[PDB]
RNA sequence: AGUGAGGGCGCGAGCGAUAACGUCCGCGUCCGAGCGCGGGAACAACCGAGACCGCCAGCUAAGGCCCCCAAGUCUGGGCU
RNA sequence: GCAUGAGUAACGAUAAAGAGGGUGAGAAUCCCUCUCGCCGUAAGCCCAAGGGUUCCUACGCAAUGGUCGUCAGCGUAGGG
RNA sequence: GCACCUCGAUGUCGGCUCGUCGCAUCCUGGGGCUGAAGAAGGUCCCAAGGGUUGGGCUGUUCGCCCAUUAAAGCGGCACGCGAGCUGGGUUCAGAACGUCGUGAGACAGUUCGGUCUCUAUCCGCCACGGGCGCAGGAGGCUUGAGGGGGGCUCUUCCUAGUACGAGAGGACCGGAAGGGACGCACCUCUGGUUUCCCAGCUGUCCCUCCAGGGGCAUAAGCUGGGUAGCCAUGUGCGGAAGGGAUAACCGCUGAAAGCAUCUAAGCGGGAAGCCCGCCCCAAGAUGAGGCCUCCCACGGCGUCAAGCCGGUAAGGACCCGGGAAGACGACCCGGUGGAUGGGCCGGGGGUGUAAGCGCCGCGAGGCGUUGAGCCGACCGGUCCCAAUCGUCCGAGGUCU
């Protein structure tokens, strides 16, 4: 009875699911756009969206929080110095998700890309 | 349509204001109105607040005192029209917001691991010594 | 919330110290008793030479439980021990002095003997 | 479990009768407004990379 | 036989004569009548009732003719109060005095597929002592060659909740027309924001 | 008299767990109870009860006779 | 050659409890092999009757003749 | 020889995955990098018995691989 | 007792779970007789609607006993129920006592130990869809044939210490309150939970040495708390009232039969039961119902078709965002003429004084900044991101 609860499990337990959310956030900040399944994407969306808007603050605390997920010092710099100032005048919603007409093959999963906006 | 607001509405006309502020760790006297058959008298009850659970008009809190060799806890709603007044007597510093563990515990043990909050007591003199700025004109 | 096998404490000098509820007089098949409720119990532990003895079966009323009891005002009250007063079949205290506070509900259920014997009702 | 088991060979007319619902449903599709090629709704047309009239990926 | 449509908005509790009472707050007013049901033309007696304002660019044609025919603009849900004949047009909250008693009707919470142990309260299996994987199953369902079957109505697992439920004789604790709110002592079925119906009880 | 059939207790299998061969009889105004899971029958245990309880009531009461005789002579 | 497990019903006896769709003999019959046909709702052995094949022809049998369902809501006298 | 159960159980330890790039008729499954998790008195090394080309190199996917397969302890040929 | 079906198998005791049917009634309901003063009880008739406790002993059914109860009813259903559980009993091998036999072994005598099989094809049953039908096409709102559920009970008080009785005791009738158990709903309150919402902690490895974080110790490493949701111990409400026809039983009138009789014609009273009444399903009610509104003439063909057509109509499905709806379908809301999901914002709420720096201290630490920092769902805002764009289907009505 899922009533009013909202999260997702993705057939992964808590530890794993978390890591997944990072390694995807990670890669998303790295390459700008990535392509995963429609559900992972739908969820992942807000995770990066949260980190972006955290960077947008700028302070050391903010930097000391985003680092807790991204772990990597350089990708943190990359976040704060280029990505975030792109968005100082767009509040909320820093990423988009779009569905892909071609499916997967050996499991026929649906596919979607997640690029951040400009 | 805001249902959330609509509730905050209705309750508003039962809400007290007058009641002091307090935290778990505080020791506190509550004048309570009870009936002894016919009469309606005011029975006090002071002790260490152990738990305040908040939900607006429905916010409630718990006080624990030992009496005649055995401990009681009583729970009061923080807007019962049957509370006459509540009194700060002493203020402590809990590290946490729910202080159950002091049940299974001694009175001289509780004495030290609940430290008097000198800070917040000072702001009360601040309140009170400046509260005599009405009797000034 | 006392039921069969629930041990209780003595509120008074009945010679008894520990009783264990063995039945609850409050229905054809009531599940648990609380404050104001009479229960039938057995003495499991009691001091020497007091009135009742080890093995006596007794009538008693519960004066203090441990599961917080609701009030009509929306207050609630809860004591540390589960405690009762041993009484006779006229439902009079076989004791003469209760010790430690007793839930006001005893008065509300007419146990006027106890609540006067009581050191503190709350 | 004492291991249940079929009583009688399911008749020809009875199995096909069950498969009444098995039939597939053709994909639902729309022209891509630029290339007019066939493509499922709400996905980015794999022929050019346009959705919402904007080039979205460089097909 | 009075009645009125409304929303379960959620319950809290209040105070009365130094006693606390759980209520349950219900937005209800107003309600524009939509149609009269003649005993002559329809066979019986009732009133088609409107509730909650409707965005007209969502009102289809056949509905828009219904609505205008009683001179009343768009509305979201239409229901019937059986054996009610409102004097004035719109039906209000004000048609209940506080103290009066009511039957509430709702569509209970939705527990989807339901265990027997939940829906029907079977005691199911012993948690230890030998249970080969029935720690929660329904056990026996029959006899033997006589009767040679299971009988209709046998309590079994399946969908539970999300269903019409009326709860009887509830006390109208209060009502504030200015807000169209209703107070009902006790538990109305269904979720907050769910549609309820309230009428005068059938008790003495 | 209260007659009583019930499944006998012990070793016996299918024609004993599944055959109420045991008897018990009870004389109400006196109080004596006897029973007979003594034999695989039921009628034979029935009567064997209703003559053991023959003695067990009259051969038992003869004590009350002698007790009085003896005490009153003493 | 096969058979040497018979059965049911009527009658006549023993056994049994003037029990059993019990059992065992005797005299009959039928099923067995006629679970082919008509009645008995259904119903091996009860009532009718021993089917070579054909018929969109006639008489009867037991059993029936208000509708299911072929034939009298027949006729005359009674009772419940 | 072919059906039925049935496109149903099952796909063989709940140590775990994610992404970008690449190759290819074709990629969740092959190659490369980055992050992530597991073993670490082994789930890493080295002997022996047993196995007998399974070793290295090219080329390759019908079958074997509980799916895929461009990959393989698979097939071909050479080498060792 | 018989030996008619089953030995190319119909698993036997007791417990558990789920029950349902019988009435020869254990309880409450109605009633006659009483050796019925009252209060009780006895016995009989009516009545099956619901109700029928928890423990000690034993494998036990049975029975005894403890404390209660309105009562702790008996029986059928393969002494209901092992393709539902159990496996203590009993009936495999092992072994001991008593015991019989020279003996190997044996007993119905005892005692310790002793493998209970993942996949439901049909019927049945609980839940949910697909197709077609409803002789015009559609959006709604409905009637209730026919079913289902429910149906219990105690205690105190008033009436009144009255009628009754020497007393002790102690009512009818009429009216009030508080309970036990059971049912449905709910999450305000109490109380659980709350797999990452906050915090503390130990080892260790890592980032970056300090500081500050991360990973692993579970599939949360451990601890301390905990919204929303889902919940019972928690809150609400339910059984009725009443209307009708009756059971046993009590009657009025009244012949046969001058009297007489409750009955033969006619009528009255009368049950927790019967029919309604309350809650639920329900027009596949093929007997397919009704009411409000909306859409319309056929463009071309078809010997006979009351047809096959072909764009469209009011409308509907697709698709996508979603949902206290949900296994899947279904259902409900929404799709830029938008607040549906997401991020942001704010309220609420949890947690309980973050990082950084300053002051105190040799130090561990403390103190200030600071109810700070972080802050999942709840209540609301908000076009920043995502519901882009589109496609399909659906009229034109046989008729005396
Ligand atoms: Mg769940
Ligand atoms: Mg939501
Ligand atoms: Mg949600
Ligand atoms: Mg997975
Ligand atoms: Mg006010
Ligand atoms: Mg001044
Ligand atoms: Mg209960
Ligand atoms: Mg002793
Ligand atoms: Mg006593
Ligand atoms: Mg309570
Ligand atoms: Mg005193
Ligand atoms: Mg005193
Ligand atoms: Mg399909
Ligand atoms: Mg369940
Ligand atoms: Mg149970
Ligand atoms: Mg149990
Ligand atoms: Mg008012
Ligand atoms: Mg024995
Ligand atoms: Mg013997
Ligand atoms: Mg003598
Ligand atoms: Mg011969
Ligand atoms: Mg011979
Ligand atoms: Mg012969
Ligand atoms: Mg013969
Ligand atoms: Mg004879
Ligand atoms: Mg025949
Ligand atoms: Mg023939
Ligand atoms: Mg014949
Ligand atoms: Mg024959
Ligand atoms: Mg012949
Ligand atoms: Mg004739
Ligand atoms: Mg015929
Ligand atoms: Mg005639
Ligand atoms: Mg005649
Ligand atoms: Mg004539
Ligand atoms: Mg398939
Ligand atoms: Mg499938
Ligand atoms: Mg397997
Ligand atoms: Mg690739
Ligand atoms: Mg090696
Ligand atoms: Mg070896
Ligand atoms: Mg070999
Ligand atoms: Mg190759
Ligand atoms: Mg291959
Ligand atoms: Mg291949
Ligand atoms: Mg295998
Ligand atoms: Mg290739
Ligand atoms: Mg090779
Ligand atoms: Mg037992
Ligand atoms: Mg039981
Ligand atoms: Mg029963
Ligand atoms: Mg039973
Ligand atoms: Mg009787
Ligand atoms: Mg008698
Ligand atoms: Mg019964
Ligand atoms: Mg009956
Ligand atoms: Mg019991
Ligand atoms: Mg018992
Ligand atoms: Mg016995
Ligand atoms: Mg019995
Ligand atoms: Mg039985
Ligand atoms: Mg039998
Ligand atoms: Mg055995
Ligand atoms: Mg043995
Ligand atoms: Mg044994
Ligand atoms: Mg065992
Ligand atoms: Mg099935
Ligand atoms: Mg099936
Ligand atoms: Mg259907
Ligand atoms: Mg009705
Ligand atoms: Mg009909
Ligand atoms: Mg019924
Ligand atoms: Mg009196
Ligand atoms: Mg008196
Ligand atoms: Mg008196
Ligand atoms: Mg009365
Ligand atoms: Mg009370
Ligand atoms: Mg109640
Ligand atoms: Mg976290
Ligand atoms: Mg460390
Ligand atoms: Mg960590
Ligand atoms: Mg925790
Ligand atoms: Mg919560
Ligand atoms: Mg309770
Ligand atoms: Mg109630
Ligand atoms: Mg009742
Ligand atoms: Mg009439
Ligand atoms: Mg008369
Ligand atoms: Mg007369
Ligand atoms: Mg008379
Ligand atoms: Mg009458
Ligand atoms: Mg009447
Ligand atoms: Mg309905
Ligand atoms: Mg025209
Ligand atoms: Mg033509
Ligand atoms: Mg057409
Ligand atoms: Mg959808
Ligand atoms: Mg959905
Ligand atoms: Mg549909
Ligand atoms: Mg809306
Ligand atoms: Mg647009
Ligand atoms: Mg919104
Ligand atoms: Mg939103
Ligand atoms: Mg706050
Ligand atoms: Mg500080
Ligand atoms: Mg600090
Ligand atoms: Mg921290
Ligand atoms: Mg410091
Ligand atoms: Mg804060
Ligand atoms: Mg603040
Ligand atoms: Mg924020
Ligand atoms: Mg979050
Ligand atoms: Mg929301
Ligand atoms: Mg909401
Ligand atoms: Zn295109």
């Amino acid at each position: 009875m899922r009533h009013l609860k909202s999260g997702r499990k993705l057939n992964r337990h808590s530890s794993h699911r978390l890591a997944l959310y990072r390694n995807q956030a990670k890669s998303l900040l790295t390459h700008g756009r990535i392509t995963t399944t429609v559900p992972k994407a739908k969820e992942l969306r807000g995770f990066v969206d949260h980190l972006i808007h955290l960077a947008k603050r700028g302070d050391l605390h903010a930097r000391r929080l985003v680092l807790r997920d991204l772990q990597d010092v350089k990708l943190v710099r990359k976040l704060f110095d280029e990505i975030a100032p792109r968005y100082r005048d767009r509040q909320g919603g820093y990423t988009r998700v779009l569905k892909l007409a071609e499916r997967r093959r050996g499991d026929g999963a649906p596919l979607a890309l997640v690029e951040l906006v400009e | 349509m805001n249902r959330g607001a609509l509730i905050k509405l209705v309750e508003s006309r039962y809400v007290r204001t007058d009641l002091p502020e307090f935290r778990p760790g505080d020791t506190v006297r509550v004048s309570y109105k009870v009936k002894e058959g016919n009469r309606t008298r005011i029975q006090d009850f002071e002790g260490i607040v152990i738990r305040i659970r908040r939900n607006g008009f429905n916010t409630t809190f718990t006080v624990r005192k030992v009496s005649y060799g055995v401990g009681v806890e009583r729970i009061f709603p923080l807007h019962s029209p049957l509370i006459q007044k509540i009194d700060i007597v002493q203020r402590g510093r809990a590290r946490r917001a729910k202080l159950y563990f002091i049940r299974n515990l001694s009175d001289r043990e509780i004495r030290r691991k609940l430290r008097a909050d000198r800070k917040r007591i000072d702001k009360d003199r601040a309140a009170e010594r400046a509260a005599k700025e009405e009797v000034q004109k | 919330m006392i039921q069969p096998q629930t041990y209780l404490e003595v509120a008074d000098n009945t010679g008894a110290r520990k009783i264990m509820c063995i039945r609850v007089l409050k229905g054809s098949n009531a599940k648990y008793a609380t404050v104001g409720d009479v229960i039938v119990a057995s003495v499991k532990e009691a001091i020497p030479r007091g009135a009742v003895k080890e093995g006596d079966v007794v009538k008693a009323v519960v004066v203090r439980t441990k599961k917080e009891v609701k009030r009509p005002d929306g207050s609630a009250i809860r004591f540390d021990d589960n405690a009762a007063v041993i009484i006779n079949n006229q439902l009079e205290p076989r004791g003469t002095r209760v010790f430690g506070p007793v839930a006001r509900e005893l008065r509300e259920k007419g146990f006027m003997k106890i609540v006067s014997l009581a050191p503190e009702v709350l | 479990a004492k291991h249940p088991v079929p009583k009688k060979k399911t008749s020809k007319a009875r199995r096909d009768a069950r498969r009444s619902h098995h039939a597939l449903t053709p994909p639902i599709l729309v022209p891509c407004p630029e290339c007019k090629a066939m493509k499922p709704p709400h996905t980015v047309c794999p022929e050019c990379g346009y959705y919402a009239g904007r080039k979205v990926l460089e097909v | 036989m009075k009645g009125i449509l409304g929303v379960k908005v959620g319950m809290t509790r209040i105070f009365r004569d130094d006693r606390a009472v759980p209520v349950t707050v219900i937005l209800a007013g107003p309600c524009p009548v939509v149609q009269r049901r003649t005993p002559e033309k329809d066979g019986y007696t009732a009133v088609q009732l409107g509730f909650l304002p409707q965005n007209p660019k969502r009102v289809n044609r056949p509905l828009k003719g219904h609505f205008a025919k009683a001179g009343v603009e768009p509305v979201r849900i239409l229901r019937e109060i059986r054996d009610f004949n409102p004097e004035g047009d719109t039906v209000t909250v004000e048609i209940f005095k506080p103290g009066e008693r009511v039957d509430v009707t709702g569509t209970s919470k939705g527990r989807g597929f339901a265990g027997v142990m939940k829906r029907w309260n079977f005691a199911g299996g012993p948690d230890s002592h030998g249970a080969h994987k029935i720690h929660r199953h329904p056990g026996s369902i029959g006899n033997r060659k006589t009767p040679g079957r299971v009988y209709k109505g046998k309590k079994m697992a399946g969908h539970y909740g999300a269903e019409r439920v009326t709860v009887m004789n509830l006390e109208v604790v209060d009502v504030i027309p200015e807000e169209n709110l209703l107070l009902v002592k006790g538990a109305v079925p269904g979720p907050n924001g769910g549609l309820v119906i309230v009428r005068e009880t059938k008790k003495a | 008299l209260r007659i009583d059939t019930f499944r006998s207790s012990g070793a016996g299998g299918q024609h004993v767990n599944t055959t109420d061969s045991a008897i018990r009889i009870t004389h109400l105004p006196t109080g004596i109870v006897v029973e007979c899971q003594d034999e695989r029958s039921q009628h034979k245990n029935k009567a064997k009860a209703l003559s053991v309880l023959g003695a067990r009531i009259h051969a038992a009461e003869m004590a009350k006779r002698q007790q009085a005789e003896a005490s009153t002579r003493r």
